[PDB]
């Protein structure tokens, strides 16, 4: 029951609620439906938390990504 | 490789754990804090590992429990 | 020897500074460390038995009467 | 937002040590050694350990998190 706060590139900010196994490329696959294959395809997303990459195959709570900061979405 | 985001420590110390605890007991016999500071890198001088098995096993009941290994170590 | 020793020892170990209680974050830590079940829908009936007020802790006293009657 | 840190020798001592959050390592141990005295607690000597882990001279103390319940060990060397 964790929430990853998410930037985009144009300034956007919006949330995202997923289970702690529940991996990185799950994020991605929620960040798609929020915001569109169009823009934001799965394949072509990069995850990036304190300048670094987040990792497809890595349940999210691995990170142990505070609330207070944000992952930003890269395409 | 260089910008791959890393494990949470405190998660890393949660899987050295659970590998020394096949059991899933939920503890370590005391014998074996040790080899576990040594394997997350911290420091094992002998004397030092005594003060912090006293700190983490003030009842004396030979185990090294989770939560306070985690607690005194990543919190 | 009573299971009863046994438990408090482990959960003054979830408690170094003797307050009495544990977060209620640790309830299933030392559950499992009893054996004692421990599905998630279990842990949390009887964290609201053991805590029904919503403070969030666990004291003693109620954990002993509960597992240990 | 001064916070009071309990050092721990491992010969079996403790003792106390006040200081500000801004305030680096090399100042904790300055503050050791004017506590415990530069013979037994030189400053180039000390080795100070928390959470399993080294503190380094040039940090603000503040980086560590100290909790007041526990406390730094003091090792000589």
């Amino acid at each position: 029951a964790v929430t990853i706060t998410l930037k985009t590139l144009q300034q956007q900010t919006f949330k995202i609620r997923m289970e702690p196994d529940e991996t990185v490329k799950v994020l991605k696959e929620k960040i798609e439906a929020e915001k569109g294959r169009d823009a934001f395809p799965v394949a072509g997303q990069k995850l990036i938390y304190a300048g670094k990459i987040l990792s497809d195959d890595v349940p999210i709570r691995d990170y142990r990504i505070d609330e207070k900061n944000f992952v930003v979405v890269m395409v | 490789m260089a910008l791959v985001a890393p494990e949470a420590p405190s998660e890393q110390a949660r899987r050295v754990f659970q590998t020394y605890d096949p059991e899933d007991n939920g503890f370590i016999p005391d014998s074996l804090l040790e080899d576990v500071m040594k394997a997350l890198d911290l420091v094992s001088d002998p004397e030092y590992i005594n003060l912090m098995k006293n700190k983490l096993d003030p009842e004396g009941l030979g185990i090294i429990l989770l939560g306070p290994f985690l607690q005194e170590f990543f919190p």
